[PDB]
Formats: structure tokens, C-alpha cells, sequence
RNA sequence: AGACAACCUGGCGAACUGAAACAUCUUAGUAGCCAGAGGAAAAGAAAGCAAAAGCGAUUCCCGUAGUAGCGGCGAGCGAA
RNA sequence: CUGACCGCGUGCCUGUUGAAGAAUGAGCCGGCGACUCAUAGGCAGUGGCUUGGUUAAGGGAACCCACCGGAGCCGUAGCGAAAGCGAGUCUUCAUAGGGCAAUUGUCACUGCUUAUGGACCCGAACCUGGGUGAUCUAUCCAUGACCAGGAUGAAGCUUGG
RNA sequence: AACCCAGAGCUAGCUGGUUCUCCCCGAAAUGCGUUGAGGCGCAGCAGUUGACUGGACAUCUAGGGGUAAAGCACUGUUUCGGUGCGGGCCGCGAGAGCGGUACCAAAUCGAGGCAAACUCUGAAUACUAGAUAUGACCUCCAAAUAACAGGGGUCAAGGUCGGCCAGUGAGACGAUGGGGGAUAAGCUUCAUCGUCGAGAGGGAAACAGCCCGGAUCACCAGCUAAGGCCCCUAAAUGACCGCUCAGUGAUAAAGGAGGUAGGGGUGCAGAGACAGCCAGGAGGUUUGCCUAGAAGCAGCCACCCUUGAAAGAGUGCGUAAUAGCUCACUGAUCGAGCGCUCUUGCGCCGAAGAUGAACGGGGCUAAGCGGUCUGCCGAAGCUGUGGGAUGUAAAAAAACAUCGGUAGGGGAGCGUUCCGUGUUAGGGAGAAACGCGUGCGUGAGCCGCGUUGGACGAAGCGGAAGCGAGAAUGUCGGCUUG
RNA sequence: GACCAGGCCCGGGCGACUGUUUACCAAAAACACAGGUCUCCGCAAAGUCGUAAGACCAUGUAUGGGGGCUGACGCCUGCC
RNA sequence: CUAUAACGGUCCUAAGGUAGCGAAAUUCCUUGUCGGGUAAGUUCCGACCCGCACGAAAGGCGUAACGAUCUGGGCACUGUCUCGGAGAGAGGCUCGGUGAAAUAGACAUGUCUGUGAAGAUGCGGACUACCUGCACCUGGACAGAAAGACCCUAUGAAGCU
RNA sequence: CAGGUAGACAGUUUCUAUGGGGCGUAGGCCUCCCAAAAGGUAACGGAGGCGUGCAAAGGUUUCCUCGGGCCGGACGGAGAUUGGCCCUCGAGUGCAAAGGCAGAAGGGAGCUUGACUGCAAGACCCACCCGUCGAGCAGGGACGAAAGUCGGCCUUAGUGAUCCGACGGUGCCGAGUGGAAGGGCCGUCGCUCAACGGAUAAAAGUUACUCUAGGGAUAACAGGCUGAUCUUCCCCAAGAGUUCACAUCGACGGGAAGGUUUGGCACCUCGAUGUCGGCUCUUCGCCACCUGGGGCUGUAGUAUGUUCCAAGGGUUGGGCUGUUCGCCCAUUAAAGCGGUACGUGAGCUGGGUUCAGAACGUCGUGAGACAGUUCGGUCCAUAUCCGGUGUGGGCGUUAGAG
RNA sequence: UUCUGGUGUCCUAGGCGUAGAGGAACCACACCAAUCCAUCCCGAACUUGGUGGUUAAACUCUACUGCGGUGACGAUACUGUAGGGGAGGUCCUGCGGAAAAAUAGCUCGACGCCAGG
């Protein structure tokens, strides 16, 4: 009588968001059709699935004004660090395990 | 009929004491004099 | 010619159960009943096992091995 | 020791989202009454030994046992279904590429837990084998016994035909 | 489908039972699969242990999404008017034509909405990813005097993998966004949080799921939170500003209202008002029709003009209808505050049940509700003083930080019968059951202390268990209640 | 004349009748029965019991035996 | 006349209910209509018929007799009733003797309302009530009795097909 | 020994969800909404599809791109071939929807088989089992001048573990040795195993003759919540009432209280809360039937009709049914509606329903069955306590008594 | 160093309408024939080979706001937290975030690059 009830329960989200760490082969968005386009450094799936290529980060824009023109870079920047606390952890691991 | 009744716990939202006059809800306790501290109150020394 | 605690040999031989049901299988050839006999019985002197090397009638304990294998290749059974 | 009077305080266990519960259970008292053992796998604590650890069955002037008993097991080489090769091997035309390797203890005692056993204790209706049952009752068989008292009045038989 | 004995202590994913102390940590009631859904396997959330860690909290910035809201570009519906295409109808006439109809309808335009499976747009949070700091105390050294930076020592705190092992698998309500239902349920179903579950205490009269709040202990000490200050019960029957007259103050609507304090607009008030007493209050005309009659007053049409201070083809009653009566309107005296209007606050009626006032009671006109300022009471919370315990940690301390807790996990202990040390120490000046000792312990329990009887047996360091009972409609015995 | 000692009619349904049946909640229209039909059996029958010997059947013998349904009596007992 | 169809056409099966009976131990709707009975009769008897779903040896229809059968109306007879009452016996009641029972957490065991696992002597507020016997009634203590027999579940048991 | 063959006899099965069970539907995958702007998400919540198809609808190298309006040309018709203007990707894309795509993934051509072998860093999902994408390398090719693309199809459904068997190919084992049987291994194929994580290769019912273990986790009676329904009300009123809305009835719609009908949930109670109707005895509520007083009346009076205060009282006897306005008879002032676990079974009957027998109609081949009918069918009790009716005793009443 | 078309990339996106200006060079059409080729019919396209006439079309450049696109602030909705009101449907304050819509407006893009006269 009721005839409903037959959900997929399916999932296709965004997976590395603009300004992520990209791997290489990772995947940037599993999508049913393209929203958003293959940029430079990205490769579309058979899916239309859009993969990483090399190492960066994900940057979504307008290839046109309708268009996301997903996109990926090197970004490698700031080896300089200015953080006290992990270096107090540390030290505290070598100074306890020291006293007992 | 036609209306519902309101029962335990949903009971006692309708009629718990509230403190429903804002001034009431606004005052703070009196505070005192600073009160300049108090000597030892024990002594070997007899 | 009757008697027997348990152990033993033979004949007949279940089921509840385990398989999360159940018909192959497992409890199990157990229980029980019948028939003999002994202080022990049954087995036993090779038409055996082995493996290019050797053994040497049976019967038990260890161990190979919970291995090889068998199995609605399931539960499980399991040698030499 | 007893308690004038005041205040606070909706038995206990099981079990539930939720009980003082008008859910369960128990009359009271005293006892009896429930995760045990065997062997094995794994893990931890402790100890012995180690460029190895350990013995089992079996002996031992009983049983325990000092000593003996090295057969056996565990740790030493992997990869492969297998032949095989071996610090590598399988997959392949190939390193290519990848998978897995390129190393480790052991024995015992004491706990935990798992496995097979009735396996924490109590409780079924039932199943199957063997035997005892017809003095009750249900048919039958043999052989006995019983059925007051009255009423009606058939067929046959006989007469007026 | 007998009865007794045996396999048989059958099996039971089902019910009931599971005993001595303390200490630390302490959940879930979700998904998935299941002949499965009042089971079980894995995950998810405990314990405890080993590594590698880095955080967690607050702040800020990025990145994608289409939800709330909005919108009519899309799709689907949607009203009001425009436009007229085209069609039907009258017929003229034996072809389609100009047209006409208060005509039916297709596209469009203007105005106008609506939608979980509509969007040109589109937040807040949430999420993911980055950097940015600094928490709590100390001891300090040098201060006039602080502060802080200067170090040193602590303490507190996140995770991601593993090992050994659990319990859990129908949660409940409240808040929000929703489905189902009847925008009914203390209903059901999911998403994000809180409490209960597993959590005490005070307020709520009583009262798991609401408010404050988190229980290591002692205290015949204090300050507060939620809530409160007339009596029962602690604390002002305390201040001033207002509002209610129903016992409202404890419960429900549409609707009704010259209740009541105010406010927002409106005109009138010596070319004097609403009060009342008053006077006047029409000619055409019986408006035309209809009707027996319609003459203001059955009904309908025209619905004006004249006169004047003023009269509407008359406001109502009434008459067969007329007439009659009286309103509107208009002048005079008395005399200058009265209409209208919507809403604010508190109230009244609407608002009625079956044992007896049900709302804490006594009561109250403030001891009710609206507003502000001061004092107080108020908890197991915070303070003060003094003990205990865990780790942190490895040693005397001392110092911090914690110490609710069911299922459950880990740590440390007591006790009982028996064995090794023993034919022990001790013991007929006397072994154990009963009691005085708040002696002693955090506690299970231990020391002593006594009796008519009266025979055995500790302590210490160890070992084993038929080892700890109020729960099984347990079970054996003795006793009661009725 | 105390004790003892039939209440009776009118109309229905079911069962023809007397009888038997749930020992301890059902005495009935339920079962049975006299009767009816069907069908099987030739005598070392069929049927039943027993693994087998064999025993009922029957020391009977086709108007006799076993089985199924309906249940006096009256008229009947359709079609596929 | 109007109706009801003596009689016809269609798919159908293997054929399409014969005789009797009929709202029936079978008719649901349904106390079906009508007649008799009754003052009034959903029961009852006789009929009609659209037999929800009667029907010919799971026999049809009817029958004299018989029934501790079911069913309706009668006459006689009465405490069945109107509407109770008196009486005798045995118990009850009191005294002497012997002397159980099931149940039982402990009970120092009020009413009304309110609350609460949403129907409390055990909680809150108010009222009410000297303590304790004996006889009497049974509204509560979700009173006793049997771990419900209805409902569901169990990869329960058993019987029959 | 073999084939057939009586449930005569045996051994067993017959699913779960299911806002109680049964009946009905459903069981796997895909898409959209609920899904709360990442993911995920539940309901017998609302809409639909799938269990394929294609030797090309695949692969490449190229070229152009639809529609729906209007205008032209005979029938041609509203809509078919042929030329000119707006266009938002409104066309299509094999089949459902969503996202996508107009240098196209839309259409058409040219050649072709990459819908190859050996693979693969890393990711996504993530209880596991599964599943999805994949840069890049080697061989050997297609297309293309070359760059380059190509290991299926615009993407998400078109599919199912293991065991077992089957076929093709093997420079692997082959139980003394050589063989072989057989097996291994690689490629594959075989189940609407659809209940789609599939208990076996192979299994339906019924129990009212029942029975055990459990459950108020889930029912029926009753209590509670909720009032959809039901009782009684109030608002607006179009009208009707000769005229006249309100003497009286009040269409269309609206707002409430009740708690007793039918229901919804399923919270207590399955180690048990004994049902319908009568008897006896209560007692309470009102929104009132009758008696007491009153308005208004389309009240002459007598009757009334309606409302208002009123629960003090009253509220018959019968015929039919097991059956409270279901009802005819005769009255009567009237001959009420209710609550009290549909009051009252430790007070009573047992006519009904829920026991075992039996029969009728019907369903089922059958055992049996029907919230259809019909005839029969032991409803147990010496009050502990509260409660109530009576009656006492002690004691209080302050000296003791009548 | 302007100009001419040659390619491209951030993007408010860029355009259609009315206007103009462009021929010495460049660009493009009219013209011409046909091997390679090609038109499923056609040199329409595509092709090779010629003439080399206009700027008409197309392109380019400068204006325009009539359309198209764009788009505010403020305010308000809504929402985080902390609370409250209402028998409910649902409503309201405190601190934090904050629009869509409309209107005003804002644009007829900004840079490179090479061969040139």
C-alpha cells in the first residue's frame, strides 16, 4: 500500500577545501556530473571525479562566471616556526623520564 | 476539550518560581568595608 | 545347568543433544538389554610396515600431531 | 537506661525510560546453598637459565623424591599452490613495479580469559530404551448367583358361524 | 498416548538467585548484518598497559555548501482588469465578408500571490584547515612599593595507533528544526544540546526528566546562587511611584461592555454644547405605479422644488389604507464642558460534574501586580580551621591537582577451617559461644573482660580451599500469627 | 381419611423406538441399532495380528465372511 | 393498464439443480412483510418469497408410538411474587473441656483532596478521631488460591491432516 | 538386486518487519524530497525506476550545432519536405530522476577494436565483506601530419560471498620408481540463493484436546493522557416566521467546556486488575423530565413554547429480547440523563460471551474454522487491618458518688 | 610611438541599439578559373590559382545608460548565545553576525606579447 520508501543513501562531498594539503593523487571533489571543472594540475576521473596531480593546495574560482575551475599550486612557505609549547613538551618527556 | 493539559516537568515550566521583575534579577549582595586583617590567633611563646 | 561390584568379548542398539532450525553428520556405536568367560579378557606370531635405507608377533604409556587427512570441506571427527 | 515536645525522614532485593510503589520475593530464627576442577591456546606479574630453555613416559631400598631418562617441543629463513630457489622469493618481457620477507628467546609458579567437559546454581513440557501393571476401569471367556409385588393381554388352540 | 528405573546433572539464546572492606577510574541504551530484531558479531563509549605524539579552551582569517529568510528568471499552480485574435449564434444570400451580443475560450500585458520533490539570489551557525597566545602557583634575586618581565621546581591538563579485557545494545523528558497524527497525546520518528539514567542538596506544598548546583570527612563557624522576608517555617507586616475592589490574585477562547486609572486623533464650548422645559416641525402631495386601499411608513419609481428659523416625497408606532402620533431639523431661558475615535494596563460576564473547601492552609485590600533602592534569610556551593585518600614521583616531608557514581575494570586488605615452622608459646588458677570497654581500626574486624560447665590450642612469616548469605513461590529443623 | 400413592392438555423441532456415552462441570438431536445399497472373497478366501512359524477368520464355506456410507415405515432417490 | 416474464440472445463449463421443502438446529441485512395467538409477544404457529450460502442415501419430504430432549400457549395448584410474617430443629451467641487452617517483610495500619510508574494508612495540605473489647455486614488492603488458562513471543514440546 | 507404489508409518520445516497479532503490503540496487546551507540520518513518510541495451549508442581525427515563435510556397489538415528573424545550454543525451554538457557529453561522417596483457604511488568510502577514482611505467596496437587521446559506454541502478561442479590452457604434485586416475593453478561459466550478507542440494498447514518457559517489553476488560467522534453550549447570522433576523427554527461558517459513546497511544496491572445483563443497597453531578418560584411569548383564558434561580424530593406495572430511551399495552404530576474499576460476584443468579460434546449454512482437498447460528455445560471463602452498624469495659473528667 | 592583426591571461565581464570615423599599410568582402582537393546537390562552405574593384558588410576605434549586466550604505527580516510571554499555532527583549529585494548608483573593461610604416 505504502509503495515508498527505496533510498540510495549515498556520498559526494567537497574533500580538500580551498587552502587544504593536496597529495598527490588525492581527490579534490567526487561529484555527480561536473560543478566544478579540471583547472591546471588537477585531472578529471571517469566519474568527473577531479584528482591532485603534484603537491599544493586547491583553489576554487570562476573559469567563467557560472564556472568553480578547481585549481592546485606548490604553496611551500614559512619553515620558520614560533611555537614555545612543543618544544616544552618535549623537553618535559627527557626531564621526567630523567627523574624516574 | 480541544486544549491539552500540561504535566510533569512540562508542568513545571509553567509554574516553577521565577523571579519575574527584572530589577529583582538585577541587585548584587552588600559588600563591606575592606576590613583590615586579623592577627594570629596561637602562640607557643606563653 | 544358577550367582556376581566394576573391568572384557559378542549380538541388537536408541534419543534428548551439537550443527544456534534440520532430514547427510554429531551425541555413538555411547546408554541400555540379552549371551559367555576370566582373574584378567580380547589380540597375537607376519600373504605386516616400510622405502633404495631398515624393521621385525601381540598389548599398553609417552610423542610424532589436534599435524596428514576427512567433513551439508558445515558442526566436528582426527590417524600412522 | 527511659523517654514531654519540635524538626527531617515517601521499607530491603530483583528490576526497570521510570518503584515508597497498589510490580517480584520473603512468616520469623538457625543452618545447608551458587564462576569449581582437569588438560590445552593466549596475555601479564615473578623467578631459573641462555652464544640455547626444557625434559615426558619410565626407573629411584615403597608413595614424595637426589640422580638418571635428549625421544619430543620452542627460539634459530623466507617466498611459493607446488617443483623450486634462498637473503631473498612469487607475480612478469623485465631490478622494472609491487606483495611478504631482510628473525628470534625459553621453563615454571600465580592470576585473567578462551576451548571441551553436567561448566555458576535452581527450574521445564517433552524424547528414546528396558521393565511393572486389567483388584479400578474397557471389551470378551468359563462358571455360578440374582431380579418383591401387581397390570395388560398377542400369536397359537377351542367353541355360535 | 501410562507408571517406575536408566541415557540424565538432557536442552532452555527464558525466569529467579550470585554472600566480607575499603580505594581509584567509570559507560551505553547508536549504526551495520542477522530465520534477526524483549539475543549475538563488529564498530561507537569504559578500564588498564606501551609507544608517537601533539593539543584542548578562547581569538581571528580563509573554503565549499543552498538551509532560514526572501523571489517570480525556471517548473507547477494563482486571482483582477486590457487586448483581441478565432469559434458558436441572427440571418443576407447558395462565398467569404463588415460587423454587432451582458457569449464561450488560447498567447500576451499590467496589478497580485503561493510551493518539501521551484530558483536568478542567499545569511547566522556547523564543518574542515591554518597562527596566537598564554593557565595555576611557588621560591626567589635588587628594589622606595608595587607590578611584571629574569630565570629555577612543581601542578594542571589533549589526542592518533596498539596489547589484555568489559558492559552496552527498546532509553525518558525538556529546548530547537522538522516527518507521521488532527501543527491531538506523558504518542511516534530522526538531527543538535541539557538533566535523569548512573546525582545527592536547596526552590518548586507533595513531585526522575524545569531552575541554581555538584556531595572525601569533621565543625552547636561565616558569604552567597535559584528562590524569598505576615503565621504555620528562617528572614523588612521595609522604603517611595503607580494600578486593581474581582477574593482576581489558580485554569481556556471567540464574543460583549458608560468598569476602571492614560494615551493617541478629532470638532464643538459670548455669529454659548451636549442636559432637560420648551415652540416650531410644511406647500406641491394622496410622488408615479401596483393594490379593495398604498396617502412617509405592503412594494417599487422619480426622490426634487417652494416656503422660510426649520421640514427627509417624512424617524417610528399605527390606521382597511387615510388620519393620528412622534423623530430629524429649528428659536428662548439655565448654564460654558461635552461628542466622536483606536489602542495600552488591570479587571467583569462568557467559563458548568459527578465522595468534601482542592489553587499549600490561616488569611490579606495589600500579606495582589507593574517599577526602582536599600538591609537579611537561603545549599552538602564557596570561605575559615583541622584530618584522610589517590598521582605526580620515587621517599621524610612539603607542595599542588583531584576524591558522586549503577553496569563494569584495576589496586590494597580482613576473616573462617586445614597444613609447614610444633608431641610450638600458653592452658584444669582454666580452650570457645555471651557481653563492659564509642579501648582500636577507613572498614571488613582485633585486643583485652566475665559464668555453671571446661578441654585444647594461638601470634609471626607462608600454603590450600566444600572459604564470607535477608532474598532462588530456595531448603532441612524449631517456633510463632490467625 | 396417617404413612405410601400418576398433575394433565393443545401445538411444534430433532431423533423412528428400548439402549449406550465424556469414572469427577456436557445424557444430547451424539453413538448404536432392526432395515438399505455399494464393494471385495471360490476355501490351503479377502481382511486383521506376527519379521517367522503360525493363530483368528471358520472347526464356518457365497442367502456365508470383511469393509464404506445411510439409518424403522411411506413415496422417492434428478442432472454432470 | 402499468408491472412481474409464459418465451427468447449471448460467454460458459462436464453440466448447469429435478421432486420436495423453505427467512428453516441453514436468511446476514432481520424485531423481513402478512394472519392467528397476547391488553402489549424481537420468542411461537400458519403462509409468502429477492434460498447472503436448502436439496435428494455427508439422503429429500412426512410420519402413529417413545423422550429425566429443546420449544410456545393452556386448566388445577401454590410464598415463586405482590410484601413479607410467625414458628420447630441444627448451627450462630455465652460458659466448662480438647483444639486446627490457609495467609503472614515488619506494620505504632484514619477521611477528603493533591500528587506520584499517571486509581496510597505509609508523601503534601486540611479535617477527623480517648484506649481497648464483643456481636454483625463485606467497600477497600489493586485481599487468599493456583509464576494466567485469553493475547503475544520462543528458530519451545506434543496431537492430528 | 532393480522400477513403481497407500500419511498405513516415521523423521522434520512452515521467515521477519509489522505504532498488539492475523489479513494486506514489504524485503536487493539507483535517483529526488523529509535531511536542519560538509558528510551521515528515521518512519507501513511522499514521488519514480532497475534485474538492461549497444559491434555499436564504444575509440579516435574532423565538421556543424538544436529547438519553439513569425514570414514564403499546392493539398498538408493545429501538426510532415523547402528558404528568411528572436533564442535561456526551452533539443537532446536508449531506458527513471538529479547534477551535467551548447570549443559541446547534442548530430553526422573517416578509419578502427583500448569493451588490450603485466601493473600501479596515492586517495575516497570505511564494523568487517564489499565498492570508486587513479598520476605513471613495460609490451603490442588503433586513430591522428603531429601534439596527443584511447585498458568501454555524460555520471550515479542493470546485480549477488563461500563450498561445489563445469569447460579451455598448463616448462607445477602425482603417496616404492616410470606412468597414469585425480588434484592443483591461470581464463572462465553455472541459482528471479528475489526472504537479494545467501541456515539444507531438498520441506506446507492445524490445534477449541492442548502443554511448558516467559511478558503489562505486546493486546482484550478497567484506570490515565487526547478529544478526532459523541453530549451540552456561545458568535455571526441568509432567510423562514402574513409584514417583522432573534415568540419559535435557525442554512452557510466560527469559538469553547465535558468525559460518560466510538475511538488514538499503549504508561501501571499477565507469580493473575474475574467480563455483559438482572437482584439488593447506596451516594453523588447537572446543563431540570415532575413538583417551588420568574421573565419573554406570534401569552384572551385553558393548554403551552422557550429560556432563568432551583438537586429538597420524586423519577410506576407489565409483554418481547441474554441484551438501560429498543418498543407496544395501561396508567401516571412525571414516569430524566448520568458518575460511582460501563458502582456493587471475599454480597447473590449465570440467561450471553472466551472451555471440553454435538449439529446447520459456509470456507478449507484435509486436520479443522467463522468478532454466524443452534441444544448441554459443579462461578471457591470459619474476617487479620482500615471502613460501617450496635453495644460494652478501663481510664479521663483532680476528693469520691446519685 | 602611437597605429595595424597575432596570439594569449587576470576579470566587475563587457555586450546587443543609436551614432559617427577607418583605406597610403593592414583586415575583409565583389571578381576569376580550376591538379591537389571539396562539396551526401551545389567552389555555398573547404581548396588551390588568378583580378587585384569598394570599406558597402564584417572587423577595429571614440561616444553614448534607450535596453542588458552590475550594485550599494542605511534599515528590516533571520539567526548564534542568555533569558522571557503565550492554554497553544507562536511571540519578545539583552550582547554577537547579518541579508535577499528595491532604489540611488557603477561600468561600453586593465594589462602583456611579438612582426610592422
Amino acid at each position: 500500500t505504502k509503495n515508498g520508501r527505496d533510498s540510495k543513501g549515498q556520498r559526494l562531498g567537497v574533500k580538500i577545501y580551498g587552502d587544504q594539503v593536496a597529495k598527490p593523487g588525492a581527490i579534490i571533489i567526487r561529484q555527480r556530473g561536473t560543478k566544478f571543472h579540471p583547472g591546471k594540475n588537477v585531472g578529471i576521473g571517469k566519474d568527473h571525479t577531479i584528482f591532485a596531480l603534484i603537491d599544493g593546495l586547491v583553489k576554487f574560482e570562476k573559469y567563467g562566471p557560472d564556472k568553480k575551475k578547481v585549481s592546485v599550486y606548490p604553496r611551500e612557505i614559512q619553515p620558520e616556526n614560533p611555537n614555545s609549547y612543543r618544544a616544552r613538551k618535549r623537553e618535559n618527556f627527557r626531564l621526567q623520564r630523567e627523574k624516574k | 476539550s480541544s486544549r491539552p493539559q500540561k504535566k510533569g516537568t512540562a508542568h513545571h515550566m509553567k509554574t516553577r518560581p521565577k523571579k519575574t521583575a527584572r530589577w529583582d534579577i538585577k541587585r548584587g549582595p552588600a559588600v563591606y568595608p575592606p576590613l583590615p586583617p586579623l592577627p594570629a590567633e596561637w602562640t607557643i611563646v606563653s
